[PDB]
C-alpha cells in the first residue's frame, strides 16, 4: 500500500503507475538503518530498503536545473529509443554478433544539451525516449563536489568494510524519463541504489532463479540480461518463466535499495510519475574463499564455462553447438 | 571456477580514485 | 570379399560369422608394412591394416597349451557374462553411480584355471562366456619372455619415433571365446593391435562422430563407452545412432590394425571361430603443442570440461542438472 | 582444455619397464 507523504500531501503514486506482469510478488523490507534486521539483511545478500542514511542527502535539491548549472562541461552517456525498454547491451562485443540490432542508441552530449533534448521532446509531443547513465568524474562543478563530499561516507564506507567488498568503482547518474525501463539483469558487483527524484519500482529476483530467467549468452552483448520480453512473454522458448516470483518495493527520494551482487533487477521509473534521479554505489565483491554451494557461486561457474570454451574454440558462436553436442542423449 | 569479474551495465577520475582526490 | 588361406585351404571366413548391425560400413585399408601409403594413414592418424609387419611374428605359434605351459603363475583377469557383450566398466568410479550393476564380473585366476573354466563350459555346453584380458608382465615365464623379445621393436620403435608418441604404456594379452563382443568405446592412448589366433571383426568410427555415439558421462564406469546397444538401437534416445558410418576390416594371425587415439571401435570375435587372440600395444600420445580444431580436439575439450565441473560442484551427479541449466532456452 | 590423459579399457612391471629390464 503506498505511503502517504509528510504533511498530508497524499499518497506519493498508486498502482495505475505501475505496469502489469504475469508473475507474483512480496515486499522488499523497508527499515531503519539503525535496525538489526537490516544488517543482518544486508550480511546475508538480501535485499533491503533503508529509509534513513542519509546517503546522498546533499543531493535531495538536485534537479534539471540545479544539475544544469553545476554539473559542468564533460560528456554525458544518453540513450535514446523508441520504446519504453532500455535493453543494456555491451558494444565491446557487438562484432560477434554482428546480427544484433539494438533497440536504443547512445549519444554522448553536454548535460545542456539533453536538457534541451528532453523539452524539445515534451513540446512537441514526441514519443521518443532518453535515459541519461554516467558514471560521475572529475569534470562536475564545485557544488556537486561539494554535493558529493556531504554524501553519507561514514556509513557507507562502515558497510563496505563490514561486508568485505572491495573498491567502490563507480557511481553511476540515472535521469530518466517516466514510464523508462531497465529491462532484468544482474550485476556482478554490490549496489546501494540511491533514489533522489522521483519514483522508481524495482523488481528483484534470487540468483537461483537464473533457470526462470534465461539470460543471453556470455558473449553476446546483452550478457547479464533476460531474454524474456517481460511485456509479452514466450512461455515456448522460456518456460520457467511461468515460476518466477520476484520481490518489489518503490522507493524514493531518501530511499537507499540494497541490489546485492548476481541478484537480477528489473527497474522503472513511475508512469506519469515525471523524471527520476537515482546515483548507485557499484562496489567489487569479496574475495573468493565449503559445500553445499550458492546459487550465484554456480552462476560464477558457468559464466567461466562459458567463457573458457569462447576462447578454447576460438569462436564464441562455437559455443553452444560444442555444449549442445556434451549434453544431447548424454545429459538431457 | 567459482571466481568471478566486476562487470555491470555500464562501461569500463571516479569511484574511490575520485573521493580521495576531492 | 573374405581372403583366401594360402595353400587353397578356403576363405578365412564367411558372412555368416558377423553379426548384423544397422548401420554401412566401408574397408579400412590392407596394405604392406613397406606401402608410403600406410605411412601417410598412420601419420594422419587413420586406421590402417598392416599385413606384414612380424610385430609378433614369434606369438602366432601361441596357443592355450604353449601358454598354460609357459606364462607363469602369475594372475590373470577374467571376465565373465552371460551376455556376448563386454562392456568395459571402470571400477574405481563405481562408488559415484550406486545404480549402475555390470553385466560381466572380473574374477582373478591362474591362466591354468582359465583354461580349466572354458573346458567345463564347452564340455557342459554352457551358455557362460569368458574373456581374458591381462597385461603382460614380469611373471611370465622364459619362454614367454623368449617371445615377447622376439617381437619387432625395430618397426615399432621406429613408428613411436616418427610419429612422436610417448610411452608404451602396456602389451594387453586378450584371449576371447567366440562369438565375444568389445561394444564400442575409444581409449585415450595410440593402438597397435596385433592379431595373434583366429579372426576379429573391427568396426572403427571416426572422432567426429562423437555426436552419434553418445558416450556415457566421464564419471560414470563406463566413461568412454557408446551408451548405443547396437543390437537394439534406441533411436528415441539417441537419435543421431541413424548417421554413424563406420570402417571395417576382420584381421587375423599376422595382422595389424592400427586404432588411433579417440577412435571408436567394436571389436567381435567371429562367430563359430573358436578361440581369438591378440596382444595391443599402447603408446600415450605426443604431446598438445593451431585453427580450425580437430575432432578429437574438441573431445579432449568436453572431457575436461565435464571433469572441472565434477570437481568444482563436489559431486558429479550435479553436473547434468548445472549443464542443462546453461543451456536451455540459451544455447538450445 | 585441449589437454588430455591416458586412459584405456584397462586399470593403471609393464610396457616400456617391462621391455628394458628383459
Ligand atoms: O535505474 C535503472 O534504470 C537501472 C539501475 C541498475 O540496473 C543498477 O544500478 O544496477
Ligand atoms: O579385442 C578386444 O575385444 C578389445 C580391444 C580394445 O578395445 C583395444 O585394444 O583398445
Ligand atoms: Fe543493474
Ligand atoms: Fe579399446
Amino acid at each position: 500500500e503506498p505511503r502517504e507523504e509528510a504533511g498530508a500531501l497524499g499518497p506519493a503514486w498508486d498502482e495505475s503507475q505501475l505496469r502489469s506482469y504475469s508473475f507474483p510478488t512480496r515486499p522488499i523490507p523497508r527499515l531503519s538503518q539503525s535496525d538489526p534486521r537490516a544488517e543482518e539483511l544486508i550480511e546475508n545478500e538480501e535485499p533491503v530498503v533503508l529509509t534513513d542514511t542519509n546517503l546522498v542527502y546533499p543531493a535531495l535539491k538536485w534537479d534539471l536545473e540545479y544539475l544544469q548549472e553545476n554539473i559542468g562541461n564533460g560528456d554525458f552517456s544518453v540513450y535514446s529509443a523508441s520504446t519504453h525498454k532500455f535493453l543494456y547491451y555491451d558494444e565491446k562485443k557487438m562484432a560477434n554478433f554482428q546480427n544484433f540490432k539494438p533497440r536504443s542508441n547512445r549519444e554522448e552530449m553536454k548535460f545542456h544539451e539533453f536538457v534541451e533534448k528532453l523539452q524539445d521532446i515534451q513540446q512537441r509531443g514526441g514519443e521518443e525516449r532518453l535515459y541519461l547513465q554516467q558514471t560521475l568524474n572529475d569534470t562536475v562543478g564545485r557544488k556537486i563536489v561539494m554535493d558529493f563530499l556531504g554524501f553519507n561516507w561514514n556509513w557507507i564506507n562502515k558497510q563496505q568494510g563490514k561486508r568485505g567488498w572491495g573498491q567502490l568503482t563507480s557511481n553511476l547518474l540515472l535521469i530518466g524519463m517516466e514510464g523508462n525501463v531497465t529491462p532484468a539483469h544482474y550485476d556482478e558487483q554490490q549496489n546501494f541504489f540511491a533514489q533522489i527524484k522521483g519514483y522508481k519500482r524495482c523488481i528483484l529476483f534470487p540468483p537461483d532463479q537464473f533457470e526462470c530467467l534465461y539470460p543471453y549468452p556470455v558473449h553476446h552483448p546483452c550478457d547479464r540480461q533476460s531474454q524474456v520480453d517481460f511485456d509479452n512473454p514466450d512461455y515456448e522458448r522460456f518456460p520457467n518463466f511461468q515460476n518466477v516470483v520476484g520481490y518489489e518495493t518503490v522507493v524514493g527520494p531518501g530511499d537507499v535499495l540494497y541490489i546485492p551482487m548476481y541478484w537480477w533487477h528489473h527497474i522503472e521509473s513511475l508512469l506519469n510519475g515525471g523524471i527520476t534521479i537515482t546515483v548507485n554505489f557499484w562496489y567489487k565483491g569479496a574475495p573468493t574463499p565449503e559445500y553445499p554451494l550458492k546459487a550465484h557461486q554456480k552462476v560464477a561457474i558457468m559464466r567461466n564455462i562459458e567463457k573458457m570454451l569462447g576462447e578454447a574454440l576460438g569462436n564464441p558462436q562455437e559455443v553452444g553447438p560444442l555444449l549442445n553436442t556434451m549434453i544431447k542423449g548424454r545429459y538431457n | 571456477l567459482t571466481s568471478y569479474d566486476c562487470e555491470v551495465n555500464a562501461p569500463i577520475l571516479q569511484g574511490e580514485e575520485l573521493l580521495r582526490a576531492l
